[PDB]
Formats: structure tokens, C-alpha cells, sequence
């Protein structure tokens, strides 16, 4: 007659992804992008002050 | 005759301005050693540090002008054990590359150092002159080994 085919239920898992804040946007974001004109300025401080100890 | 009066000053404000005239006229290795004795002269002295560090990078101009690469090298080692502030100095590092740029015969790699060592700290004429000697000993170099 009958026996066994098909149980369970009360048992599963999962894992888990992630994404991340937008505005990180690219590395240059504040004290990153801005050291391209902040490096022109301290050369300009170098040189200044070149002429200074000159 | 300052030196005699023991006016190391005017002195070396005189040998300046001999070892200058000799080097522009092809007078190299007699340059060099005047510049011997400035650098002597100022040693230790800590009010011409600054003209220490000029005089040694003229030193090797000089003597790469006279194509002796070596006595260029021996005068940046001298000057880089000997006084710590031409040793961490641009003309220290600027002479090491014209060595450098000398010794492998590339006298676009000289050119390229002049201009750097130009954007941070102008070359005056005699620098230019001198400059524009060891590049030309450079390519005659190449001319002939072509």
C-alpha cells in the first residue's frame, strides 16, 4: 500500500550580498581629486620660497 | 693676496669669479681646482653653506666638460659624505644625473635633466654654457662611434 514521497518544510538558509554608499563614486572624492591643483600650489609655495632663501 | 691678509671673503669672492672666467674659456681641470680650493676654504663655515653647495655642483660641470666622468663622481661623493646639505641637495642629485646621462651616452637624458633641474631652480648662463659643452662632447661621442 503506502510509505514515503515528499517532506520537510520547517528548514531552509540563506547567505547574504551587499552593495555600497553611491556617492563613494570614484576614489576622488575630497583630498584626492583636489591634490592635482593642491600639488601645483605647493610647488608654487617651494618656489616662492625659493626665491625667499636665494 | 686677500688670502695672505687672511680675508677668506674677498678671497674666495675673487676665485669665484677666476674659476668662472677659466671654465667659460676651456680652462676646465684649472676651474675644478680652484673650485678645490673654495670648497676647502668654506668648509665648516656654516655662513657659505650655500655657495658650498653651488661650488661643488660647478666642481663637476667642469670636469665633465673636461669628459673625466670619474673625477665628477669622486667630487659628488666627496661633497655628499662631507657636507650633509649639498648631500640631500638638488645639485647633488642633478650632478649625480648629469653623471649618469654621461656615462651612458644619452645626451637627450642630459637635456631632459637640465630642463627639470631648470623648472626648480633657474641655470644661470655659465651653467648653460657648460651644460651646453658636455652635451656636445656627448654627441661627438656618438658621431664617432657611428
Amino acid at each position: 500500500e503506502v510509505e514515503a514521497a515528499i517532506s520537510d518544510v520547517g528548514g531552509q538558509q540563506i547567505f547574504s550580498q551587499a552593495l555600497l554608499n553611491a556617492n563613494r563614486r570614484g576614489e576622488a572624492k575630497t583630498a584626492l581629486a583636489e591634490v592635482q591643483a593642491r600639488h601645483q600650489e605647493l610647488l608654487k609655495l617651494e618656489k616662492s620660497m625659493a626665491e625667499l632663501t636665494q | 693676496w686677500y688670502a695672505q691678509d687672511q680675508s677668506v671673503a674677498l678671497s674666495n669672492k675673487c676665485f669665484i669669479k677666476c674659476a668662472d672666467l677659466k671654465a667659460l674659456d676651456g680652462q676646465y681641470i684649472e676651474a675644478s681646482d680652484i673650485y678645490s680650493k673654495l670648497i676647502k676654504s668654506s668648509m665648516g663655515n656654516r655662513l657659505s653653506q650655500w655657495s658650498l653647495k653651488d661650488y661643488f655642483l660647478k666642481k663637476g660641470l667642469c670636469q665633465l666638460a673636461a669628459t673625466d666622468a670619474v673625477a665628477a663622481a669622486r667630487t659628488l661623493q666627496e661633497g655628499q659624505s662631507e657636507d650633509p646639505n649639498f648631500a640631500d641637495s638638488r645639485e647633488s642629485n642633478f650632478l649625480k644625473s648629469l653623471i649618469d646621462a654621461v656615462n651612458e651616452g644619452d645626451s637627450e637624458q642630459l637635456s631632459e635633466h637640465c630642463k627639470e633641474f631648470d623648472n626648480f631652480m633657474r641655470l644661470d648662463k655659465w651653467k648653460i654654457t657648460i651644460l651646453n659643452k658636455i652635451k656636445e662632447s656627448i654627441q661627438q661621442q656618438e658621431d664617432d662611434l657611428l
